């Protein structure tokens, strides 16, 4: 129809899912992501195979000695390359059929005009102020925002879709759901006691997030294996810190969480790059009601848990 | 007991009294579940799938 | 990276991947990024075009060469030092016996059907090997662990078909149409089968290879044999049609005379007529290079399918289904994607962790829903249960009972579906309790009933399968009130 046959031939068995109209949407669609380690390598390669216009991915990073030996879209001995550029060709690769393109420069330094050439954009491995700088430029354009990382066992994702309208087989009903800014999602009033009791039922996750922005602020980088012992006491002062600040007990995150949350882990990366990628396949082609907003994973206990946060 | 069964499709079903409420989803295989634990208040419904 | 007991682990022993499709492909990119050292890789297809939406491991180019293969090649690129050994084969075959599955630590299935993942299970308890099973299938999945002596088995718990009558005579809906279309290809090219007939039946309670041979297989024939006659036929037995509309046959002659994708569109009845004559042109001519057996993605049997079932629909007066449509319903195909595929082997890795890391207590059966449930659960974690007692397969000294008419069931209809089918036995010999029935090897000359052989209401067999180390006693009943043809006493 509006894709060509070896396009039919090549996404049948989701177009069987989804609809060739929600399969036209993809194709029409540019995803900026952000961050080429563990989890922005799965979410390019689902992006890239369900059939998005375009991806552009943006890495200002080179790849280090402490990353792993192994990395799905990077050649061995790549030691020195810058990231992104070392995961070009395999990537590409995965689906000739995408745009795949490639940004060297810092996200932090990019104009407000970068970004709206983009329909859904994707942070990984960000800081809590870009984070924030950059959900506010999408706001303004009404670009899909999404975030996401992970930390030893565990990971999130968060989606700011703004006022969000989609079609859902009950037939296709059409409706709306309505997002919050980050930064509202990332500073909830705990004092409330309606959110005291809000409290009582949200997942602790939440905390290690907070606990791990803050890391990431404080040091220029997550936690790392190499030093687990410097950290991990270093985590243990932020949690005191983080969770006295906001009136919760810190006993909330248990004071061993540390042993938890090191680390890219192949297949936390698989997971969390799986649901956030699907929210942004989702989010782009308007079919399917989009979790709102945070996506929290355990992969100690098999958890995943959804969490609507900031209003 | 005026209970609900939720699916994993999101189909919502209202009841009210291994059980006979299953025999009647059974006809429209499946495994039962409340808050947790094996089989006003909510049944959710999982299938096993078999593609890979 | 890991705990050092575990990382030794991972690094030390051998694991086996089960498929290296959707799943397969997502299993062996985290086993090996997650530091598996030793994986073997078993599947037994070959690389599809449809295939390429969420098997990442394969590319345009690589269509037509073995999954496995191609699996372990595409790794290697990104990865060199990894040890993997690939089969292009079925762990359904005799070498992949009890001290093969000996070898590993753990088992992952990646499987997309019931009867090799019963298999593999018999062979994971006889071997006393630890299993992780898993299925997906649109955007829900699943994950379970396996231990012989701990959990549950695949088969512990209980895991349909048309009537003859609903097919050759009273058609209702375009699934009797299509499973006719089907029936008719194996009865025209394939292997004739009597549990497949297409002729209506005669013998009505609520009133085929030779002719075609005959013919030299002409279009026009065919056609008027299963279009006009039969639809004549069937309108002599009239108390059918005092109910429910009457069909129309078609007159060949008179036919001749009358946006989504292409494969999306409903095309005319001159349309399909010709389409099945070009496709029987085409199968009638590569029946004699190569009995040929239905695949989906065979252009020109996919084509007789849809049009015969379209041919027959418009016949009995329902709306004619898009090749697309059809396609999914003979095939049987299940939607599919990347996500799905990619967080659920996310999760057998993270099982696989937990159990050669001795923490099976804190093994879950896990589901992916597509929404959260009331405790907000995206992913539903769930209790290992023990092993069901009376379990057909992972019970000592299992028994069932069937019943069957003694004198109008074959010695075949055992060996096949019965023991095969119903019971997932691969390479079973079978022996009376008082006879050897069936051998591994051999007895080709007893599939021609078990009466004649001292069976009766109340004799017992023996089945083995030495394979899957499995024996099954078997507990008959007779009756000849059966519907059907047997039925596993519950
Ligand atoms: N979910 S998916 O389709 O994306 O991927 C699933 C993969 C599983 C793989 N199947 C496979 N692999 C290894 N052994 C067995 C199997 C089977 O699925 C079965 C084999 C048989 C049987 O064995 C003997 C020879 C034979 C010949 C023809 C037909 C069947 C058999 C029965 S089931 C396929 C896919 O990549
Ligand atoms: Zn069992």
């Amino acid at each position: 129809g509006g894709i060509s046959e070896e396009e039919a031939a090549q996404y049948d068995r989701q177009i069987r899912l989804w609809g060739l109209e929600a399969q036209k949407r993809l194709r029409a669609s540019r995803v900026l992501l952000v961050g080429l380690k563990g989890l922005g390598a799965e979410i390019a390669k689902n992006l890239i195979l369900a059939g998005v216009k375009g991806l552009t991915m943006l890495d200002h990073e080179q790849v280090t000695p402490e990353d792993p030996g192994a990395q799905f879209l990077i050649r061995t001995g790549s030691v020195g390359r810058n990231r992104a550029e070392a995961s070009l060709e395999r990537a590409q690769n995965l689906n000739p059929m995408v745009d795949v393109k490639v940004d060297t420069e810092d996200i932090e330094k990019k104009p407000e005009s970068f970004f709206t050439q983009f329909d859904a954009v994707c942070l990984t491995c960000c800081s809590r102020d870009v984070i924030v700088k950059v959900d506010q430029i999408c706001h303004k354009n009404s670009i899909k925002f999404f975030t996401g990382d992970v930390f030893g066992y565990h990971g999130y994702t968060f989606a700011n879709l703004g006022e969000h309208e989609f079609v859902e087989e009950k037939t296709m009903v059409k409706k709306k759901v309505v997002f919050c800014p980050v930064k509202e999602a990332l500073e909830v009033d705990w004092s409330s006691e309606k959110a005291k009791a809000a409290l009582k039922r949200t997942t602790s996750d939440y905390f290690l997030l907070q606990v791990l922005l803050k890391f990431r602020t404080d040091k220029g980088r997550d936690p790392s294996s190499d030093t687990y012992e410097e950290d991990s006491e270093l985590l243990l002062q932020i949690r005191n810190d983080v969770l006295d600040s906001l009136g919760i007990s810190p006993d909330l995150l248990p004071e061993d969480f540390v042993r938890y949350c090191f680390s890219e882990m192949a297949p936390v990366c698989a997971v969390v790059g799986g649901i956030l990628a699907q929210e942004i396949v989702k989010a782009l082609s308007q079919r399917d009601p989009p979790h709102n907003n945070f996506f929290f994973f355990d992969g100690m206990k098999g958890n995943g848990i959804v969490e609507c946060l900031g209003p | 007991i005026k209970l609900k069964v939720i699916g994993q499709d999101s189909s919502e079903i209202h009841f009210k009294v291994l059980k006979k409420l299953k025999e009647s989803y059974c006809q429209r295989s499946l495994r039962f579940l409340f808050e947790g634990q094996r089989i006003e208040d909510v049944i959710e419904v999982y299938q096993e799938q078999t593609g890979g | 990276g890991l705990p050092r007991e575990l990382a030794e682990a991972v690094a030390g022993g051998r694991v086996l991947v089960v498929g290296a499709g959707g799943i397969g492909c997502e299993l062996l990119k985290n086993l090996v990024l997650t530091g598996f050292s030793h994986i073997d890789l078993i599947d037994l297809d070959t690389i599809d075009v449809s295939n390429l939406n969420r098997q990442f491991l394969f590319q345009k180019k690589h269509v037509g060469r073995s999954k496995a293969q191609v699996a372990k090649e595409s790794v290697l690129q990104f990865y060199p030092k990894a040890n993997i050994v690939a089969y292009h084969d079925s762990i359904m075959n005799p070498d992949y016996n009890v001290e093969f599955f000996r070898q590993f630590i753990l088992v992952m299935n990646a499987l997309d059907n019931r009867a090799a993942r019963n298999h593999v299970n018999r062979m994971c308890l006889a071997a006393d090997v630890p299993l992780i099973e898993s299925g997906t299938a649109g955007y829900l999945g699943q994950v379970t662990t396996i231990k012989k002596g701990v959990t549950e088995c695949y088969e512990c718990h209980p895991k349909r078909t048309f009537p003859g009558c609903t097919i050759r005579n009273t058609p209702s809906e375009p699934i009797h149409c299509i499973v006719w279309a089907k029936y008719l290809f194996n009865q025209l090219f394939g292997e004739e089968d009597a549990d497949q007939e297409v002729s209506p039946d005669r013998a009505d309670p609520e009133a085929t290879k030779e002719w075609a041979k005959s013919t030299g297989y002409d279009p026009v024939k065919l056609f008027t044999k299963l279009f006009k006659d039969d639809i004549r036929y069937l309108l002599t037995m009239d108390k059918l049609w005092r109910k429910r509309k009457p069909p129309v046959p078609l007159d060949w002659a008179e036919v001749q005379s009358q946006l989504g994708l292409k494969d999306q569109q409903v095309l005319d009845v001159k349309s399909y007529a010709r389409l099945f004559s070009k496709s029987i042109e085409t199968l009638r001519v590569h029946l004699a290079e190569k009995e040929l057996i239905w695949d989906k993605d065979d252009p020109s049997a996919m084509d007789f399918v849809t049009s015969a079932a379209n041919l027959r629909m418009h016949i009995f007066s329902m709306n004619m289904k898009s090749r697309f449509d059809i396609k999914s319903m003979a095939g049987n195909i299940i939607p599919a994607i990347a996500t799905t595929n990619a967080v659920i082997a996310g999760l057998i890795v993270l099982e696989g962790l937990k159990i050669l890391s001795g923490k099976i207590d804190q093994c879950r059966t896990i589901f992916l829903n597509k929404q959260p449930n009331p405790r907000k659960k995206l992913l539903v974690p769930c209790a290992l249960d023990p092993p069901n007692p009376n379990c057909y397969v992972c019970a000592s000294k299992p028994e069932v009972t069937v019943r069957l008419n003694v004198h109008k069931v074959t010695v075949l209809t055992l060996q096949d579906k019965i023991v095969k089918e119903k019971f997932a036995m691969v390479a079973p010999d079978v022996q009376i309790e008082d006879t050897i029935l069936i051998s591994s090897e051999e007895t080709e000359a007893n599939n021609h009933k078990l009466s004649e052989f001292g069976i009766r209401n109340g004799s017992r067999l023996q089945a083995d399968d030495f394979l899957q180390d499995y024996t099954l006693l078997i507990n008959i009943l007779h009756s000849e009130d059966l519907g059907v043809e047997f039925e596993v006493v519950g």
